[PDB]
């Protein structure tokens, strides 16, 4: 339930520093930048499909809406 | 002067636990407040539709419904017209504000009579007294005119005139229409009037008392039931 | 297969506190009174629910919203009595509550009887609040008065009655805001009462003797279930009975009219559970004195578990601090009438004697009979 | 064991009977009230309006068209048949009288 | 699911099949009593007699 | 020998079921059977002055 | 001495449900939206609660009530759109929250999900009527619209519209039962998010990897105390944003005119999230399949647990489904476009290919993908 | 104008609060986001290692 | 009642007492109360601007 008898994990070594003493924002833009890029390649083609295709159904019912809104030239008479 | 007097304690039909209100007298004091004390006081939380079903059938309460003259609107052109009244519509204002009853009662405002009884100590016992308690004003006692001595009204000057007498109103009953009759009918009318639920909440009453002596021996009996095992356990110590 | 009553997080949580907690088995009927506390919490939470389903909380229309319920709501007048009627329930059981706690020597559980005095102050406002809801003439005047007691305070009571207010007097701002404050506070009283509870659950429960009970416990299911229902059923026909038979007496006919600025009733008085610290601040002739004696009547109850002397707990075994409380008792009933009639002769000394006993009873006297009382039985 | 669970049954049927109250009262106390069964039924109404004219009042919570028609317009739907429409009923079945015509106004859609 | 197939679990239900049929039972007679069904309730001997 | 508790435990007290079904049925018939008799004690205590009682000197 | 936070009882539980909780160290922004709901939902009782204080609950008063808190209240204007806009920021993350159990596969706490589900519909029944409660004429008619919706139940649809209406239309007293409803069902939002915590807490919390995240386990406290603080300086910072710059970009410019019963709105819009339900129920063409239809999309999120027939639990490493998602994601956006425009042509056939598809592939096509990949990756 | 005034008295308002309110949060949004990334500094460089025997 | 002049407290005054009124002096067209005309219509202070100009 609490800490201490959680999981079981042996032969693991962790380090860590202080926060005073290690940068708050270390590298943020020559390392964060590559890092954004590579995770939108990585998850960009699961979501982007999908909201294209709504990008297009929306600009289709818009436009035959205004269609159907517009005046049939074949009742001249 | 400082003083109060405390109004007796009347036999009424309806001041026993279960019993309720005599409808007839309920009849007679509405006459009783629609021919004498509707002219100043008034009755707004009551209507015509709280009037049938106790008192009056519903075609005799759409006929003294349509017999007063009600103001409504507004129509078409945006005009405040007169109609005659229904059973939705509550007991008309003799008055429209009640500055304007000051000005044609001589200062004094009478008090809407839909909670009197509820709102004064004693009640019908008080109204009764008030009503059926007029007397000559003692000797010291100088009071000026619009003022009438009252020793049951708090301050003993009431701004209130006699209402009532020997033959003030005909009763459709063929009931002599004596002071103390027409008191103790508008008194009836009143108390209904305060508590429309009155007869009502006797029978929840009767039904409550019932039906708790029914369930108060038998819950007892399963408390006692249950409770058995513990007031009969006997307790032994044997240390070696 | 598993046990799904102390398996089930809820159902475990739910056994643990009400169904197989063990209780002490010779608690008297003084204990039903917590109980019936909560069931008068829940009553007042449904009755009150439909009071707002049905009422406007408009100075012009909150008088003839109460009138429609009164008179055209389906069994409206059942509900508004007995909220009215539930709330003089409520306040018998909450100062029985307190007698049980002051005499078999509940006051030691310091932070629940703590928990329970904020309890007590809040549902204190909540039916001051209520009182002043349905907008009669007792109801703003009362108001007025409380508020005006308590711009009494220096430097911070006028700008303090003038935000309570909402402007200048009890007007629209005030009651529309004491009608969301009385609708929310139950609430806070809810959560307040399962603080109260989680407290009392940590500490465990107190039997008359004032011993330990650990040698003698019983589970509370079915023995306090049933215990606890046939109370619920007796409050049930005292409230149902004043409902319906005497729904007037413990309220006020002043109330019955609508709520007049210009005029001014007879005379003024809150209602019968204000009626002791009314009085003691009408002794006192001074506003802020008042104002503090009041404050100071209701906080010395949380003062109370440091004026404990004795090496016995409960007062079963207290002659003198017996005879002490019941004098106590005595004079909060004097109290409560002095609170009734005004402040005349000779009200005026008696009130001031009262509130005078009062506190030297529940200050000095106790602490000394307790102390004399362990001398007679030989304990230092 | 009879007679204790006679003494349980008769208790639970009588807390039974008197829940069954409390929650009809409760139930019919948020119904439905005196003030709307009256404002319901009864209906004032004028006859100073033209033919081939509409009126909209308040009835039972429905704003009420009565509507005054010509002589064109009855004839027109006493004429029209009712095999094509979507349920076969025609205006000597819908209303009595050819002159006044009384509806809601609560579309059968939203 | 497939585990509660099988003649063990068939005959279960035959032997909680009563029960069942007794608590809808009981439950169908609390409800017309709850809501005073008429179209249930004219059809009974007595309980006609408060027309409800 | 077989006494009339004897017989309304064997019969209809001895499952839950079947007691909540005699709970059932009892609270139906005793509901109306206490509404009538509540009522007629009512009346009984209050003749000649309810609405009920006096609606037949002003209808018809 | 003594461990007061590990040793006093209040403490006690705040230190094992905020302070020392196990949490997992990689759990992303999705994870903060539960705090920011609570969140949201205490500013949201503050903020209706300060308007409850100013408003009163009738059909004469009601829209009056509104301008003089918006106009003569101080910062009245900001409160009232601070709840409004904070009601759409509620649901903004509750749609999220539930796009989170949905993504990362949280619905199989199952007691946890239905908590949530029930939660979920008492928040849009408490928005419901808390956007009638300014009775406007988009409010007045959307509660007509709503409870036709409850008419069209067969047998007893009727009568319970009577029964909600108190009366036969949306009046006095729908208004006035509407307005405490709306005050009382936050309180009941707020025990049973308490039983959702509880229910969390029984089993702890989930991971977008879908592992048993036991071996890495950080403290709530300092690190996701901090990042929630973060999350909801965020979030206040949209709100503020939306509220003291585009006021009325989320709301109805119709709900502006007092609420006439005769005239009605050539379009009846509701707020976006009752757009997606209403275009689910325009799709289907009849009033009865329509009400199942609502009532089942909204239900099959707690279908959803039945549903998972997939041998992984998150769908970070299921690529085909998490197109499916995001596709249903993008169904959602079309169906709340459609519930935005009104019924015409090619609308109609838009909003019901849009549902039947939505039905279809969470019904069908997800557990589909699910067997396809366990094949895929030889489990199969 | 005047009736855009009428249907927004707050408009000033709340345009001066909507200043403050941005560079009020362009100043702490930066700021707390430095605490996170402090506070959270300790797990973002930690070393992991596995020494099985 | 009576008329006196007015003060800073009394809104702005009625042309019409009832919308009745308002009908009989518009042949059946009631003029909305424009207190929120601009949050009221869509486009607001640009549609009330080019319903006049237009
Ligand atoms: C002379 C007077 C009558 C003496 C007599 O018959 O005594 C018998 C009997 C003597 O008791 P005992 O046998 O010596 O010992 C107690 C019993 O063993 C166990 O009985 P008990 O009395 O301890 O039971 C626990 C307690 C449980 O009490 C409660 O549950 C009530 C809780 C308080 C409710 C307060 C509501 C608000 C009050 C506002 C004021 O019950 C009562 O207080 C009795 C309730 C009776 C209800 C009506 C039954 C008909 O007393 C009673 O039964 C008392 C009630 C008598 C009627
Ligand atoms: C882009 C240019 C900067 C850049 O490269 O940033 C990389 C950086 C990620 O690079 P990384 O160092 O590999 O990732 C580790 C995280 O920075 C480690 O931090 P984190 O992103 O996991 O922090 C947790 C999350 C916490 O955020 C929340 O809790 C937000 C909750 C959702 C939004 C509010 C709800 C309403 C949503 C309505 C739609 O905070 C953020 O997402 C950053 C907030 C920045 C506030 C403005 C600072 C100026 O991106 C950001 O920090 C994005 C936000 C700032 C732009
Ligand atoms: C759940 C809804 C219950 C509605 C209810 O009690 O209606 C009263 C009625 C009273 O019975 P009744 O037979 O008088 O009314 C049936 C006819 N309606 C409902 C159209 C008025 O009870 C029911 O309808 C019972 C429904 C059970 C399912
Ligand atoms: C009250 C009337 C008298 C009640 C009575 O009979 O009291 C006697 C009873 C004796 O109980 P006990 O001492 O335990 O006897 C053991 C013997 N088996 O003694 C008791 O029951 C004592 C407990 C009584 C508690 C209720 C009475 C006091 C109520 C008011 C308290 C107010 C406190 C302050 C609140 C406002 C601040
Ligand atoms: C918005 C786009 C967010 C986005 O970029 O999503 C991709 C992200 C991928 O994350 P994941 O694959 O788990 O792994 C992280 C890196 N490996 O995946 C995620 O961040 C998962 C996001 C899950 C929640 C999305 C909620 C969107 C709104 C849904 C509203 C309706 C939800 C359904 C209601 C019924
Ligand atoms: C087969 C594609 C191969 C692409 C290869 C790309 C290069 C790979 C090698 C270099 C690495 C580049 C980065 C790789 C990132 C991860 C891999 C990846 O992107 O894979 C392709 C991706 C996932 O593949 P998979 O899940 O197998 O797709 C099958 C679709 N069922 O699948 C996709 O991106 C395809 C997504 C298509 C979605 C079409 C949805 C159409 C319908 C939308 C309807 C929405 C609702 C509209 C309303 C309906 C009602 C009116
Ligand atoms: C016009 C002459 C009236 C008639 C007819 C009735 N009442 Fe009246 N009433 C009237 C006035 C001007 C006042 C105010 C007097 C005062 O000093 O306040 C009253 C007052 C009452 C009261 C209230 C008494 C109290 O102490 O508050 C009651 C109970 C009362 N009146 C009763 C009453 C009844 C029952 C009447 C019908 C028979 C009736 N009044 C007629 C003016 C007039
Ligand atoms: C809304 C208000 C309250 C509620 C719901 C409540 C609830 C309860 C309950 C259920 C119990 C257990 C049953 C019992 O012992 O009677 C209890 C006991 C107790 N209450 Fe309260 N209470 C309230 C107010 C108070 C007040 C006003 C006080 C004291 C000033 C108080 C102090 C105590 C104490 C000390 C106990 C322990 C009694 C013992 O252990 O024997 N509570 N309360
Ligand atoms: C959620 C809980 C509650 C709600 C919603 C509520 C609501 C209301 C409402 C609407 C009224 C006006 C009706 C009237 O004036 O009669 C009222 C009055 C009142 N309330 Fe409550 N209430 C609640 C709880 C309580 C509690 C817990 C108490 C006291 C302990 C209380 C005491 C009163 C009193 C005394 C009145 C005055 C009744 C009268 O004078 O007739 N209420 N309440
Ligand atoms: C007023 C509404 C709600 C409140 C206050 C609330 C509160 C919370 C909180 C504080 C958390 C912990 C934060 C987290 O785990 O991300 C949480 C988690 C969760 N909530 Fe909610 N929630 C609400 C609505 C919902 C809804 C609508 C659903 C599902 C349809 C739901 C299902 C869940 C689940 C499954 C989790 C566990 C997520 C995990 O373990 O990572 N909750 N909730
Ligand atoms: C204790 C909690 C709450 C109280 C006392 C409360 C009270 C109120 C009041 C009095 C109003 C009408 C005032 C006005 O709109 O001018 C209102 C409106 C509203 N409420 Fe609440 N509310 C509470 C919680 C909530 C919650 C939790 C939600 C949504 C999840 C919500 C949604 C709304 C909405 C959408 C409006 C409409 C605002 C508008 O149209 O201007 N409320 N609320
Ligand atoms: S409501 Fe009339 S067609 Fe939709």
């Amino acid at each position: 339930r609490e800490f201490g008898n959680l999981a079981r994990i042996r032969h693991v070594i962790s380090y860590s520093l202080s926060p005073f003493e290690q940068r708050a924002f270390p590298s943020y833009f020559s390392k964060g930048i590559p890092n954004v890029l590579r995770r939108t390649r990585e998850r960009i083609l699961r979501v982007a499909p999908p909201f294209v295709v709504v990008y297009l159904i929306y600009t289709w019912g818009n436009q035959e809406f205004e269609q159907s809104k517009r005046k049939n030239p074949a009742m001249y008479e | 002067s400082d003083l109060e007097l405390h109004p007796p304690s009347y036999p009424w039909s309806h001041r026993g636990l279960l019993s309720s209100l005599d409808h007839t007298s309920i009849r007679r004091g509405f006459q009783v407040y629609k021919q004498v004390c509707s002219s100043c006081h008034s009755m707004d939380y009551v209507a015509y539709r709280h009037l049938v079903g106790v008192c009056y059938t519903e075609e005799e309460a759409k006929a003294l419904a349509e017999e007063v003259e009600v103001q409504d609107g507004p129509n078409d052109d945006g005009e405040m017209f007169m109609r005659p009244g229904k059973l939705s519509d509550y007991f008309p204002k003799p008055y429209p504000n009640p500055e304007a009853a000051r000005a044609a009662n001589n200062g004094a405002l009478p008090p809407d009579l839909s909670y009197i009884v509820r709102a004064r100590h004693g009640g019908e016992d008080y109204v009764f007294s008030l009503l059926t308690g007029y007397c000559e004003p003692p000797t010291g006692v100088s009071l000026r005119e619009g003022l009438y001595f009252n020793p049951y009204f708090p301050g003993q000057a009431i701004g209130m005139a006699p209402p009532i007498y020997t033959e003030v109103l005909e009763y459709d009953d063929g009931t002599p229409a004596t002071m103390s009759q027409v008191a103790k009918d508008v008194a009836t009318f009143l108390r209904w009037a305060s508590e429309p639920e009155h007869d009502h909440r006797k029978r929840m009453g009767l039904k409550m008392l019932l039906m708790m002596g029914l369930l108060l021996p038998l819950t007892y009996a399963m408390k006692r039931h249950k409770w058995s095992v513990l007031k009969s356990r006997k307790l032994a110590y044997r240390p070696p | 297969m598993t046990n799904m009553r102390k398996t089930h997080p809820l159902f475990k949580i739910i056994n643990h506190s009400f169904i197989d907690l063990p209780a002490p088995s010779n608690i008297s009927s003084w204990w039903n009174f917590g109980s019936l506390l909560g069931v008068c919490l829940m009553v007042q939470i449904i009755t009150g629910l439909f009071l707002a389903m049905h009422y406007t909380s408009d100075t012009m229309t909150a008088f003839s919203s109460v009138t429609h319920i009164c008179r055209d709501v389906n069994y409206g007048w059942l509900i508004r009595y007995m909220h009215a009627n539930g709330a003089s329930m409520f306040f018998i059981c909450l100062f029985l509550h307190v007698g049980r706690g002051l005499y078999y020597g509940s006051y030691t559980f310091m932070e629940t009887w703590n928990i329970g005095v904020l309890l007590l102050f809040a549902v204190m406002a909540t039916a001051f609040m209520g009182y002043v809801l349905p907008w009669g003439q007792m109801s703003f005047w009362g108001a007025t008065v409380i508020t005006n007691l308590l711009s009494a305070i220096p430097y911070i009571g006028t700008t303090l009655v003038e935000w309570i207010w909402g402007g200048f007097s009890v007007d629209k701002a005030t009651l529309t805001r004491f009608f969301a404050f009385h609708f929310i506070l139950p609430f806070i009283i809810a959560a307040l009462a399962i603080v109260h509870l989680l407290f009392l659950h940590e500490t465990g429960s107190n039997n008359p003797t004032g011993l330990n009970s650990d040698a003698d416990k019983i589970p509370f299911h079915p023995y306090y279930t049933i215990k606890d229902i046939l109370g619920i059923l007796i409050m049930f026909l005292i409230l149902m009975t004043l409902v319906l038979f005497f729904p007037d007496m413990l309220g006020d006919p002043d109330n019955y009219m609508p709520a007049n600025p210009l005029n001014t009733p007879p005379h003024i008085k809150p209602e019968w559970y204000f009626l002791f610290a009314y009085a003691i601040l009408r002794s006192i002739p001074n506003k802020l004195g008042g104002v503090l004696a009041l404050i100071l009547s209701i906080l010395i109850l949380a003062l109370m578990p440091f004026l404990h002397t004795s090496k016995q707990r409960s007062l079963m075994f207290r002659p003198i601090t017996q005879i002490l409380y019941w004098i106590l008792v005595a004079n909060l009933l004097i109290l409560t009438w002095i609170g009734g009639q005004p402040v005349e002769h000779p009200f005026i000394i008696i009130g001031q004697l009262a509130s005078i006993s009062y506190f030297s009873i529940i200050l000095i006297l106790m602490p000394i009979s307790g102390i004399i009382e362990d001398k007679m039985l030989k304990l230092y | 064991k009879g007679f204790s669970y006679l003494v349980t049954a008769t208790t639970t049927v009588g807390v039974a009977y008197a829940a069954k109250n409390v929650v009809s009262q409760f139930v019919s106390s948020m119904s439905a009230s005196a003030d709307v069964l009256a404002m319901s039924k009864i209906e004032i109404k004028l006859s100073d309006i033209p033919e081939g004219k509409n009126m909209a009042f308040k009835w039972r919570g429905k704003p009420l068209f009565v509507r005054h028609r010509t002589k064109k317009e009855i004839d027109q739907e006493a004429a029209v048949e009712v095999s094509q429409l979507r349920d076969p009923q025609h205006d000597l079945d819908r209303v009595k009288k050819p002159e006044w015509v009384i509806l809601i106004g609560v579309c059968t859609h939203l | 699911l497939s585990r509660f197939l099988g003649p063990r679990y068939r005959e279960l239900a035959r032997n909680w099949i009563p029960t069942a049929g007794m608590w809808g039972t009981v439950g169908a007679v609390g409800l017309v009593w709850a809501t005073d069904w008429r179209l249930i309730l004219d059809w009974v001997p007595y309980i006609n007699g408060k027309f409800k | 020998s077989p006494t009339i508790p004897s017989r309304l435990y064997s019969l209809l007290f001895r499952r839950t079921s079947t007691f909540a079904l005699t709970i059932a049925v009892g609270a139906l018939f005793f509901e109306r059977a206490f509404d009538q008799g509540a009522d007629a004690i009512y009346e009984h205590i209050n003749e000649g002055k309810l609405w009920k009682h006096i609606k037949h000197k002003y209808e018809n």
